[PDB]
């Protein structure tokens, strides 16, 4: 019984190889004391009980922009994701982890440390969530556009393996838009003042954001009409109503001046990643856009993103955006199938192998 | 990989064919060569001897129209493994049902032939 982590910017999801969704899903936050020594209960909390005790404790994301930053605190998520969510003892189970395209070296051998050293894991792996989605989705070539919480990627694959150099990074994520809609919305005339106003925003983002086909058309028929007005009730009962901020903010995306930024949009960026490839594969990426990660679940995305990469493309390309309604957790499920093969058993680095080679097997192994 | 599947594939010419069973490759019996049930996903490798004698080799995924996502999922992977197998000589070649490439239907000397049902998902 292998166990697959996948661990994100914004939410850690947890499970079991062989099952075709998480069993877990929590918000990667470790919560540690404001004051310590005087209250009963250094002492740490994890997920959703951190965000509920949050008034008293000093909340802390150990990943930023899919790269770990706090190995203490990771720790604490992985032992929290084990005893707590996954209720398994690590020394028993196979695991499968995943990692952000170009994690940094010391980073993948600090994972494999701590799994082996901390966790006393008999067997693990690393994988590279975009390959996951990929396969996930039933292909070996594509390009993945990978969009979290805290960092979106496009990442060409071929027959299997990422090309690093074509790799793309836009740190504009679910986060951005998040406090995007919240400017927005306060700027319409509405005020998000309670502790709830972060989660009552990012849920209004959730239920009501799309992507406009066409933006200036969308403005247009948003000013001269209601029909896109939606209602939105409050936690305390107030029903306000939500108009063209539903496009604007995921419109964020394709404009990222939008945010103060200079960078290209995730159209161009997807352009961008596909042009530094070699010109014979070009056109199995247009052919194979794969699209991964909750910031990709506005509804009218891949409409939209079929339409810009046409406009950048050659006429006669044929261009073919792949978003699947479970795209959200895409990395676990491809995990979920990797860990499952009749042929995992001889990828994972086994605790004998550590024992003998120490962190550095990981590049050896796992690529 | 130590897939005892892998020791057997592209040693001569011809066409050789798995199906995806529960996270497992499973060679489809000869005789059934070319009917594919559009519940399943299947792995072909076509192994061609050039003029020289040398070896070529292009893999093909199959996918059914109703092959659950283990299925198309472990093809794909299964795909890439084979490849690294034969130390990366493989073509690869993603094929849907409905859409295969002539080269793949011109495999099949009197024609492939779609079947509905198959093998039970490994999830
Ligand atoms: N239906 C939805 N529509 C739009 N955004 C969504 C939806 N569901 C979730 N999100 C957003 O997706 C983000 C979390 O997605 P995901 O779990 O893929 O991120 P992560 O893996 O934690 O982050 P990263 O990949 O950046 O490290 C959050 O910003 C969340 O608000
Ligand atoms: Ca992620
Ligand atoms: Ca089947
Ligand atoms: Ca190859």
């Amino acid at each position: 019984q292998a166990l697959v982590i996948d661990n994100g910017s914004g939410m850690c999801k947890a499970g079991f190889a062989g099952d075709d969704a998480p069993r877990a899903v929590f918000p990667s936050i470790v919560g540690r004391p404001r004051h310590t020594g005087v209250m009963v209960g250094k002492d740490s909390y994890v997920g959703d009980e951190a965000q509920s005790k949050r008034g008293i404790l000093t909340l802390k994301y150990p990943i930023e922009h899919g790269i770990v930053t706090n190995w203490d605190d990771m720790e604490k998520i992985w032992h929290h994701t084990f005893y707590n969510e996954l209720r398994v003892a690590p020394e028993e189970h196979p695991v499968l982890l995943t990692e952000a395209i170009l994690n940094p070296k010391a980073n993948r051998e600090k994972m494999t440390q701590i799994m082996f050293e901390t966790f006393n894991t008999p067997a693990m792996y690393v994988a590279i969530q975009a390959v996951l989605s990929l396969y996930a989705s039933g292909r070996t070539t594509g390009i993945v556009m990978d969009s979290g919480d805290g960092v979106s990627h496009t990442v060409p694959i071929y027959e299997g393996y990422a090309l690093p150099h074509a790799i793309l990074r836009l740190d504009l994520a679910g986060r951005d838009l998040t406090d995007y809609m919240m400017k927005i919305l306060t700027e319409r005339g509405y005020s998000f003042t309670t502790t709830a106003a972060a989660a009552i925003v990012r849920d209004i983002k959730e239920k009501l954001a799309y992507v406009a086909l066409d933006f200036e058309a969308e403005m247009q028929t948003a000013a001269s009409s209601s029909a896109l007005e939606k209602s939105y009730e409050l936690p305390d009962g107030q029903v306000i109503t939500i108009g063209n901020e539903r496009f604007r903010c995921p419109e964020a995306l394709f404009q990222p001046s939008f945010l103060g930024m200079e960078s290209a949009g995730i159209h161009e960026t997807t352009y961008n990643s596909i042009m530094k490839c070699d010109v014979d594969i070009r056109k199995d990426l247009y052919g194979n856009v794969v699209l991964s990660g909750g910031t990709t679940m506005f509804p009218g995305i891949a409409d939209r993103m079929n339409k810009e990469l046409t406009a950048l493309a050659p006429s006669t390309m044929k261009i073919k955006i792949i978003a699947p309604p479970e795209r959200k957790y895409s990395v676990w499920i491809g995990g979920s199938i990797l860990a499952s093969l009749s042929t995992f058993q001889q990828m994972w680095i086994s605790k004998e192998e550590y024992d003998e080679s120490g962190p550095s097997i990981v590049h050896r192994k796992c690529f | 990989v130590e897939h005892p599947e892998f020791l057997k594939a592209g040693k001569e010419p011809g066409l050789q064919i798995w199906r995806v069973e529960k996270f497992d490759l499973v060679p489809v019996p000869t005789c059934l060569y070319g009917d594919f049930f559009t519940g399943d996903a299947y792995v072909i490798l076509k192994t061609v001897q050039l003029r020289n004698g040398n070896l070529q080799y292009d893999l093909h995924y199959w996918l059914g129209n109703e092959c659950s996502q283990d299925e198309s999922g472990a093809a794909a992977i299964f795909t890439v493994q084979l490849d690294d197998y034969l130390n990366g000589r493989a073509v690869q070649h993603r094929e849907v049902q409905g859409f295969e490439s002539a080269t793949f239907l011109g495999y099949f000397k009197s024609g492939l032939k779609y079947k509905k049902g198959g093998v039970a998902s490994g999830f």
